[PDB]
Formats: structure tokens, C-alpha cells, sequence
């Protein structure tokens, strides 16, 4: 039971929401969002630097 | 294991008759 | 006159106060006292399977 | 006899009070039965969140 | 009833055994010091339960239904 | 129906008999009645059940 | 019923009393019956009373 | 050996009948 939306950017889903505080009598707002990382094989990539 | 009571079985069976029934020449016999 | 037509279900006239009545409000006791036996019924069903 | 419009609109506003107190029960059973019979979450409404 | 349960508590530091009727005298007093202090909780509706059509509830007064407990909702914590 | 049992019989575990629902047990385990002397009175079954 | 408000430059009132309902009840009670009673024996209704009513 | 307690029979039965009955001059009676 609080107001939500969801929003997008460069195929990313953002959720959004909007709730209050009564007694102190202010309106607030968040967005969050929740990463994954997996790394599949390391001899697969690297950095790279120019030789002298 | 569990069981069923009487009493349930019987408000349903009443309280299923009982709403069709309240809900509903040839035209005076329509609703 | 005034422009306003107004349609009734069923109407009458009792202690100097108009009232009316449609098609739902004679059953809703029963409806809603069937619900909760449902309820009470499949949660008491689910709570002890075997 | 009314001539000012802020005259005229305190009549308008004791009137409607007055066409309003005894007409709310019949129009309160009628909204209830209404959202009973349509909205999909209404049978339960009163009780909605309970525990 | 307060003497005869001390009576029963402390007779065995003299090395004595009780005897039948000042037993019966003790469950005796006892009993007429538990029956003063009942409790019959009388137990309660249960929340979701109907009230009747016959009651003439109103719109702003709620009370569809047997008052029961009512949830704490909170936007900081994200609980769900 | 709740069963009955005694506090000195069900101590200690209440953690199995709490998800006999959930989880799915091959037995369940339960002690016996004793007396003040510590003879066994009664077996591993609960008391009653109510109605 | 009656209340009271508060003045706050910002409507925060967290740390302020808010008010109670305290209800009261007036309370009417019955009285004493009225009685009027008369008697009057059966030969004089027959000889000597007329006009009754 | 394993049993089927009487709440779950009479809750098959029942919602058996119920999904029936809410899904549904002679034009007018169809759905």
C-alpha cells in the first residue's frame, strides 16, 4: 500500500516511490535499483597497452 | 487428519439455496 | 420544467422520506456469509493435509 | 430581495444542506449495493486489511 | 490455606510425614482459595466476521465488520 | 481440531511438530507420561483432541 | 463534543498533546405515578346517581 | 496407507460446482 511507478533509461528498469511522513507533515520519494555481476571465464579479456 | 463440521457444511448449503431463491400472465411472471 | 427525468427500480414512500431499492441489496447477507465459510473451510482444509 | 450575487449564493448553499441531510442513507445503501455487485475487490470491503 | 501449604512445604526439615486428613485439609483450603480467583476469559469474535444488516452500520462510522488489528505500514523499510 | 499434550511430554520439540505442514517428516517425535516417581503411566500419543 | 487547535509555523506536531474524546451523558429519570380513584356502592348507582359522565 | 480427509473432498467438490456456475426470447438467456 504505497504509490509506485517504474521508470526507464538505456533499457534499464528504475522502480519509484512516492510516500509521506504525517506528523512531520513532508513528502518523500526514492528510486532503487538492484545490480547482478557474473564473470564467466577470466582468459577471455583484459587491459591492453601499447608497446614501447 | 482434518475434518469438516457439520455446521459449515449446512450455512453453505442454505446460504446457496438461499440466494438463488431471493434472486428470482407469462410477463407478470418475470422479474 | 426541469430538465431532470429520474428512473427508479423499486420505490416507495414510508416516514416522509423517499427511499428505493434495486436488485442486489436483499442478498448480500447471505453472499457475504458464504465467502467467509469458504474461506474458513480452505484454510481449516489446507492447515492439516495427512 | 437579493440584490448581491454574495446574497443570492448563501441561500443556494442552505438549500443544498438542507436537500442534502435526509437524502444519505438511501443513497448510502445504494452505493454500497452498487460497489458490492461490480467492483471486483468489494465483497470484502470494511475488512480489507485484517490479521 | 496460606498455613497449610507452608505446613506441607516446610514439614520435611523435621524428618515427619503428613497425615491423610490434614492433607485433605490442606486441597481443602486450597480450593477455596483458587475459587475466589477465576478468570473465564471469554473469549472474543474473530475480525473478519460479518455484522449484521440488522445493526444499520454507517459509511463513515466503518464497522462492517468486528473491529480487529489493523497493519503498520512503513516507507523506509522495505520489509516486503 | 487442536491436539493436547502435556508441556513436560512436547518440551524441546516444538520445532518439528511447528512445520509438520511444510516440511515433510517421516515420523514425529513425542514422550511419555511419568508419574512423581518416574513410572510410566501412559504411552507417546497425544492426550485428545479438541472438537 | 469541543476541541481545541494549535499553532505551528510548519504543521509539525510530533511533539505536542493532541486532543482527547471525553464524552458525557445526560441523564433523565422517571417520577411518581398520578392516581385518581373514586368508589361508589351498587345500590346508589341504581337510586341515586345520574350523570355519570 | 495414505487417506483423503473429508475438507479436501467436499473443497473439490464445491469448486468444482462454483466455477461452473459463475461461467454461465431464447437470445436474451445466453451469456
Amino acid at each position: 500500500s504505497i504509490d509506485s511507478a517504474v521508470a526507464t533509461y538505456e533499457g534499464f528498469s528504475i522502480r519509484v516511490h512516492k510516500y509521506a511522513d504525517g506528523d512531520a507533515n513532508v513528502q518523500k520519494m526514492r528510486f532503487d535499483l538492484l545490480p547482478a555481476y557474473v564473470c564467466f571465464n577470466p582468459h577471455m579479456g583484459g587491459q591492453f597497452f601499447g608497446n614501447p | 487428519p482434518a475434518v469438516m463440521n457439520q455446521a459449515l457444511a449446512a450455512l453453505l448449503q442454505q446460504t446457496s439455496a438461499d440466494i438463488q431463491e431471493v434472486t428470482g400472465m407469462n410477463r407478470a411472471d418475470m422479474a | 420544467h426541469i430538465p431532470l427525468i429520474p428512473v427508479y427500480g423499486k420505490r416507495w414512500f414510508i416516514d416522509d422520506i423517499e427511499r428505493v431499492e434495486g436488485h442486489i441489496a436483499k442478498a448480500m447477507d447471505p453472499q457475504r456469509l458464504y465467502n467467509l465459510q469458504v474461506s474458513m473451510l480452505a484454510d481449516t482444509a489446507a492447515q492439516d493435509p495427512g | 430581495m437579493a440584490e448581491t450575487l454574495e446574497k443570492k449564493h448563501e441561500r443556494i448553499m442552505l438549500r443544498f444542506d438542507r436537500a442534502y441531510s435526509p437524502q444519505k442513507e438511501v443513497r448510502e445503501k445504494c452505493i454500497e449495493a452498487t460497489r458490492f455487485a461490480r467492483v471486483p475487490g468489494g465483497q470484502w470491503e470494511g475488512a480489507t486489511a485484517a490479521g | 490455606a496460606v498455613g497449610y501449604q507452608l505446613l506441607l512445604r516446610m514439614l520435611s526439615d523435621y524428618s515427619l510425614e503428613p497425615t491423610p486428613q490434614v492433607l485433605s485439609n490442606a486441597q481443602r483450603s486450597y480450593d477455596a482459595l483458587m475459587t475466589d480467583t477465576l478468570v473465564v476469559p471469554s473469549m472474543r469474535r474473530r475480525g473478519d466476521f460479518p455484522v449484521g444488516q440488522g445493526n444499520k452500520y454507517d459509511v463513515f462510522t466503518s464497522d462492517r465488520y468486528y473491529p480487529g488489528d489493523l497493519p503498520l505500514i512503513d516507507g523506509d523499510i522495505p520489509n516486503a | 481440531q487442536i491436539p493436547i499434550v502435556g508441556m513436560e511430554q512436547i518440551r524441546g520439540l516444538e520445532k518439528h511438530w511447528e512445520a509438520r505442514n511444510k516440511k515433510r517428516p517421516a515420523f514425529l517425535p513425542l514422550r511419555e507420561v511419568r508419574d512423581k516417581s518416574g513410572n510410566i503411566i501412559a504411552g507417546a500419543t497425544p492426550a485428545g483432541y479438541t472438537q | 463534543h469541543q476541541f481545541s487547535s494549535l499553532r505551528t509555523p510548519t504543521g509539525d506536531i510530533s511533539g505536542q498533546n493532541k486532543n482527547n474524546l471525553i464524552s458525557g451523558k445526560a441523564t433523565g429519570r422517571v417520577g411518581n405515578y398520578i392516581t385518581v380513584a373514586v368508589e361508589y356502592q351498587q345500590l346508589e348507582e341504581a337510586i341515586k346517581l345520574n350523570q355519570l359522565e
